[PDB]
RNA sequence: GGGUUUACGACCUCGAUGUUGGAUCAGGACACCCAAAUGGUGCAACCGCUAUUAAAGGUUCGUUUGUUCAACGAUUAAAG
RNA sequence: AGAGAAAUGGGACCAACCUCACAAACGCGUCUCAGAGAUAAUUAAUGAUUUAAUCUUAACCUAAUUAACUCAUAAUAAAUCCAGCCCUAGAACAGGGCACA
């Protein structure tokens, strides 16, 4: 997981959830595309 | 009217006992009224150096309700004098612990901040259901109308009411629930 | 409304389709011409979420909201009817829409807090510890902002943020 | 009653007599304390919703003393009783099963060989001490140019608070007040002269009241199973217990001489 | 078609469609026809045998999987959605096989 | 965005707010060095590098130097 | 995953060693040190808006989960005798003993 203020899809198959209050670009391929915005 | 002065002086300065549900009510709604019971804000004979006070006793602590998310957002912070002793517990927290803190806190803040708030608060009874002494329950007067209106739900709903109330829309006979 | 049901006799499984009758709309609305049916039956900024007689005619039986596509309300009556069932949820109005789970039922857990006007999840909004000074303080929001614009026969603007 | 999972057994009020050195079978040494029960009876029994809504409360009292230095309350309440008066007067958190008949004596046989205890005691008081014997704080160096300062607390607290905090260690009393040393393991009972022999040191000087009871740790909660649950009654078995109980451990003065091989 | 292709659907035998075209609640088993029988569920496994039956007076359309397992799932489809039908035979698939 | 360094300003004190380092005692912040729960790695393993949450508790002994620092010796879970 | 040992810190204590020309104090010496809930980050189960999926600032119950923090639990917890004399109790005041002998 990597903390942005912005968050974008570096791939096709990054989803984007809101989970707990906050926003998540969740990627099963490439868990490096992992990104939460604080 | 014709009364003799020492029963006319009783009479005017008396005390009342009031009662208050707290089931599924604000506790600030209910402290506001319960702070005006309490320093005598009712009584037109009102005066800040008289002992007029009345006597609240809110049963159904236990059942109150706070609005939005202040049950997890409203914290309450204490000190106990020594260092690192800070303590800051959620309202959620505080209820679980002691039933009674939440409302007895709202009226302690919504009261003056003199000298006379403790005398006051002495007068104050907070019961987490309802479960009140006899010799307390022998000295109520009347009972405060609840400040806030508890909606029913969809099954304290009647039949009746339920028939009355119209189907704005037509659901499609093809579509599944 | 239409039932799936399924038949195991002897490794054969039979799934089948029933449908079964629904009640229609009332035959006399307000405003005829509305092309919505909110707005037609005249509840525009009339509702909330204490309105479970209107809120739960469009809802599963397990709670979910139903599809614009398929009830017919404007964008933003149904992003109000949303939030408003949400509240109510929240709230514990409709206790008889939730999944009957028989197993769980039994371990019961700590008692449900009251609550009403809830806007975001409980599970999710972390305690103010700070809560701000007179110039800079952390409002607690209450209700949505989506219902903003109710009627308002006291003439005075809903607190949203206290 | 019956044992029950749950349950809490009452406890004593013994006499520190002195220390001993133990050893046990594997060649180790330790040191035994040993408590002497001289007059323990239950005095009073307070109801468990008058004493504390969840467990009852039994009352037991220590070694007798003149009935001349006692005041009018206690006296009555003595006589009523029927017993001459208690030094000690203790109250232990018993259930409601293991509830005795107040005016009923307890013996050392109380406790078996092999078990663990609390111990309750006040301790040996100092007196007005300095910080350095209180808190042990470390001093000033002894003669490096230091005047006046060699055994001082020092700074207090911070310039910017302009007070010092509640917490704040500095010199008073020392050592006259309550405490309670817990898992000490019982290693032998001498039943005619009613000692216990409890592993380790017990808080307090010698010849003074002891405040006995099971170990409250969750290691030992469920020891109690095959202890004598009510208490140890000497006239329900009509067979008189050996005169010293010893664990299945300890080197007995009787031994031979145990070699290894 | 993707998801059955993605379930290994080589554990089938048998998959028979049997519907009249001329009727009016057939989309969805024609639809399921053409779903279980793309492409990729063909070249999946190719020991299935697809049958499509077309009548004209059965007026009730249907789908029978007769599977290795010696297990036979009969679905009588005149009002399920073609994804309810889907998800249930991919589930049952995937639960016996 | 913070107010740790140097500077800038000259607002409180010049009928006195005693000025660096050490000894004693430390209070607190977290922008966490260790200990705890995890995410990503160009993470094979042992070692690592980053990021998230968490401040109840710890954070060594010596040579030189008045030294804070700094170099060095031996360790520690770490020597914030 | 399973067994032990030790150090630090909290609280205590002299059977022995050591300081020890008072009977005591003392370390260099000895003894003991704990259960439940709760969470933040982060994982998955069911499931609509968006009849698929989706951990849910969607409801229902969910489970694996840091440290804090509270609570089980422990300590104190018998009021109106106190002249004098002892004390392992103490600056004073307090506190424990004074019938066995
Ligand atoms: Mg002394
Ligand atoms: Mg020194
Ligand atoms: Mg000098
Ligand atoms: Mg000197
Ligand atoms: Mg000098
Ligand atoms: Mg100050
Ligand atoms: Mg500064
Ligand atoms: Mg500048
Ligand atoms: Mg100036
Ligand atoms: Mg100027
Ligand atoms: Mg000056
Ligand atoms: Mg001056
Ligand atoms: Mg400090
Ligand atoms: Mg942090
Ligand atoms: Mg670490
Ligand atoms: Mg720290
Ligand atoms: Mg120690
Ligand atoms: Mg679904
Ligand atoms: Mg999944
Ligand atoms: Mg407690
Ligand atoms: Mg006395
Ligand atoms: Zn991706
Ligand atoms: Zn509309």
């Amino acid at each position: 997981f990597k903390t942005k203020g912005v968050l974008k899809k570096r791939c096709r198959d990054c989803y984007l959830v809101k989970r707990r209050g906050r926003w998540f670009i969740y990627c099963k391929t490439n868990p490096k595309h992992k990104q939460r915005q604080m | 009217s014709s009364f003799s002065k020492a029963p006319q002086q009783w009479a005017t300065f008396a005390r009342v006992w009031y009662l208050l549900d707290g089931k599924m009510q604000p506790p600030g709604k209910l402290a506001a009224m319960a702070s005006v019971k309490l320093q005598g804000l009712h009584k037109p004979v009102y005066h800040q150096l008289s002992d007029c006070g009345d006597h609240v006793v809110i049963m159904n602590t236990r059942h109150i309700a706070f609005s939005g998310n202040k049950w997890e957002q409203k914290v309450y912070s204490s000190h106990t004098g020594y260092p690192g002793g800070f303590r800051q517990v959620t309202a959620a927290q505080l209820h679980q612990k002691d039933p009674v803190a939440i409302v007895k806190l709202a009226i302690y803040g919504m009261l003056p901040k003199n000298l006379h708030r403790r005398t006051m608060m002495q007068r104050l009874h907070l019961f987490p259901d309802e479960d009140i002494p006899e010799d307390i329950l022998k000295n109520l007067v009347e009972e405060l109308p609840q400040p806030r209106k508890v909606p029913r739900r969809l099954d304290e709903y009647t039949q009746e009411e339920i028939e009355a109330f119209p189907r704005v829309w037509s659901p499609p006979e093809d579509y599944r629930l | 409304f239409r039932e799936v049901v399924e038949i195991l006799d002897g490794k054969t499984t039979i799934i089948e389709g029933r449908i079964t009758e629904t009640p229609q709309e009332s035959p006399n609305p307000p405003n005829p011409t509305g092309q919505c049916p909110i707005c037609r039956w005249n509840l525009k900024h009339k509702y909330n979420y204490e309105d479970v007689l209107l809120l739960s005619q469009f809802i599963r039986p397990h709670g979910g909201m139903l599809p614009r596509r398929i009830t017919g309300l404007c964008q933003e009556e149904h992003l109000k009817i949303e939030e408003c069932v949400k509240m109510a949820h929240r709230a514990g109005l409709l206790p008889n829409h939730r999944p009957k789970l028989p197993e769980g039922f039994v371990p019961k857990s700590k008692p449900r807090l009251n609550r009403y006007l809830t806007r975001w999840s409980p599970r999710s909004v972390k305690p103010i510890y700070n809560k701000g000074h007179r110039w800079n303080k952390v409002r607690m929001p209450v209700g949505s902002p989506l219902l903003k614009d109710n009627v308002s026969y006291s003439g005075r603007p809903l607190l949203l943020y206290h | 009653h019956p044992w029950e999972p749950g349950s809490s057994r009452v406890g004593l009020i013994a006499l520190k007599l002195g220390m001993m050195p133990l050893w046990t079978k594997d060649g180790q040494k330790h040191v035994v304390t040993l408590l002497q029960v001289q007059d323990c009876h239950v005095l009073k029994y307070t109801p468990k919703e008058n004493h504390n809504g969840r467990m009852a409360a039994l009352t037991v009292g220590g070694k007798t003393v003149s009935h001349f230095h006692k005041s009018a309350s206690i006296l009555e309440f003595y006589q009523e009783l029927g017993l001459p008066p208690k030094q000690k007067v203790k109250i232990f958190n018993v259930t409601e099963n293991a509830v005795i008949k107040p005016g009923t004596p307890l013996y050392a046989a109380h406790f078996r060989p092999g078990q663990y205890v609390d111990v309750t005691a006040k301790t040996i008081g100092k007196g007005f001490q300095g910080v350095m014997r209180r808190w042990g704080f470390k001093g000033q160096p002894a003669t490096h140019g230091q005047t006046k300062t060699h055994r001082r607390p020092g700074a207090i607290s911070t310039g910017d608070v302009a007070r010092v905090w509640p917490g704040t260690k500095m010199p008073g009393q020392l050592g006259n007040i309550d405490r309670t040393a817990f898992g000490l393991k019982v290693w032998r009972i001498n039943t005619k002269h009613n000692i216990i022999y409890v592993n380790g040191s017990v808080p307090g000087h010698k010849n003074c009241l002891v405040k006995i009871k099971d170990s409250k740790l969750p290691a030992y909660k469920d020891f109690c199973k095959n202890l004598p649950f009510p208490t140890y009654f000497p006239d329900g078995d009509e067979e008189a217990l050996p005169e010293d109980l010893y664990d299945e451990n300890v080197c007995q003065p009787g031994a031979p001489s145990i070699t290894f091989t | 078609a993707a998801a059955l292709a993605r379930l290994g659907l080589r554990a089938v035998k048998q998959v028979r469609v049997q519907f009249c075209p001329f009727e009016k609640n057939v989309e969805s088993t024609r639809t399921f026809l053409q779903a279980v029988s793309s492409e990729k569920v063909r070249c999946t496994n190719l020991n299935c045998s697809v049958i499509a039956d077309v009548r004209h007076d059965g007026s009730e359309p249907c789908v029978d999987v007769l599977f290795g397992d010696g297990h036979r799932l009969i679905m009588r489809g005149a009002h399920l959605t073609a994804q309810e039908m889907l998800t249930a035979f991919a589930s049952h698939i995937q639960a016996r096989g």
